[PDB]
């Protein structure tokens, strides 16, 4: 695939952010592919788009765009929320879709370097969201799975990160 | 890259902030939904990063800024319109965002802005 396409896991996250109602916000589409989840943000926020993959970008819905590698580019003082639906999958470094170890190396690298004030991050089962919640208790965040959600393939995990 | 970005911006060598210089090559009028800026990074120095801003675009005449408007902003943050549409009523489509400390650059193309494949200017 060329780019990272809308699934019934982007739909989750897109459901449960539209439940919270993020308003007002200053807010980083992490791994946004072609903006799906933009198109929903932008309408109440303002948003930063990024992904590592320039193809997605420049077939973008539309928006603000960086191609980036995580957040090394991005000052986090000045973003409100981050939202990312990362590369996921276990024992593949494809680019788009590689998580390598179990299927969390990305996941792990935005996971320690995360600062801002709130977050909403997806995970797979296979991925051990009690690791991922663990590793985010250790960097400030108090977590609670803001949805749980079976779709075709495997079981999909919201995680909602706030600091005090 | 609509200016307001260099609020959000920042050099991924450098451990600390430093200020990223606009170069522009070209530049269109976008028509001015939510837009929220970091006004703190556009008052600091007495309006330092949009004293930056409005000399990389000044052959850009699609929208401006004054003295004034600058000035008047460092006083009175919260009379924004001003502000508002020259930070997000601009889009740099080709040019380039360098930093001042360690000279890194990130290109600006078909307004996407570049921060993976970089320059080395110093
Ligand atoms: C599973 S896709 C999610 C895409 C989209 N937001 C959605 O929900 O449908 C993960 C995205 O992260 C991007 N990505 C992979 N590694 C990245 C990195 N290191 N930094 C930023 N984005 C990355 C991929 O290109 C891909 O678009
Ligand atoms: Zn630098």
């Amino acid at each position: 695939m060329d780019w990272y396409e809308p699934g019934e896991d982007t739909y989750t996250l897109m459901d449960a952010l539209e439940r919270e109602g993020l308003e007002m916000k200053i807010v980083l589409d992490l791994g946004t592919s072609t903006g799906v989840i933009t198109e929903q943000l932008r309408k109440r926020n303002t948003v930063v788009s990024t992904d590592l993959n320039i193809r997605a970008l420049e077939s973008h819905r539309g928006g603000n765009l960086v191609r980036a590698d995580l957040l090394c580019s991005i000052n986090q003082e000045s973003v409100d929320v981050v939202v990312f639906n990362p590369p996921y999958v276990p024992d593949t470094d494809d680019p788009i879709i590689g998580g390598g170890y179990l299927g969390r190396e990305v996941i792990d690298r935005f996971v320690d370097a995360v600062t801002v004030g709130m977050l909403y991050l997806l995970v797979i089962e296979a991925n051990r969201p009690k690791e991922v919640l663990a590793r985010l208790e250790e960097r400030g965040y108090g977590t609670r799975i803001l949805k749980v959600r079976k779709i075709l393939g495997e079981t999909v995990y919201i995680i909602k990160g706030e600091k005090s | 890259m609509k200016p307001f970005l260099l609020g959000l911006l920042k050099c991924k060598r450098c451990s600390f902030m430093t200020k990223l210089i606009l170069e522009c090559e070209k530049a269109e009028s976008n028509d001015v939904d939510v837009k929220i800026f970091n006004k703190h990074m556009f008052t600091e120095n007495g309006g330092e990063r949009l004293k930056s801003l409005v000399n990389s675009l000044r052959d850009f005449h699609g929208r401006e800024l004054s003295e004034q408007d600058i000035s008047s902003f460092v006083e009175n943050p919260g009379d924004d319109e001003k502000i508002k549409e020259f930070l997000f009523g601009i889009d740099v489509v080709e040019g380039s965002l360098r930093c001042d400390m360690c000279g890194l650059i990130y290109p600006i193309k078909g307004s996407i802005v570049e921060t993976v494949d970089t320059v080395e200017s110093k």
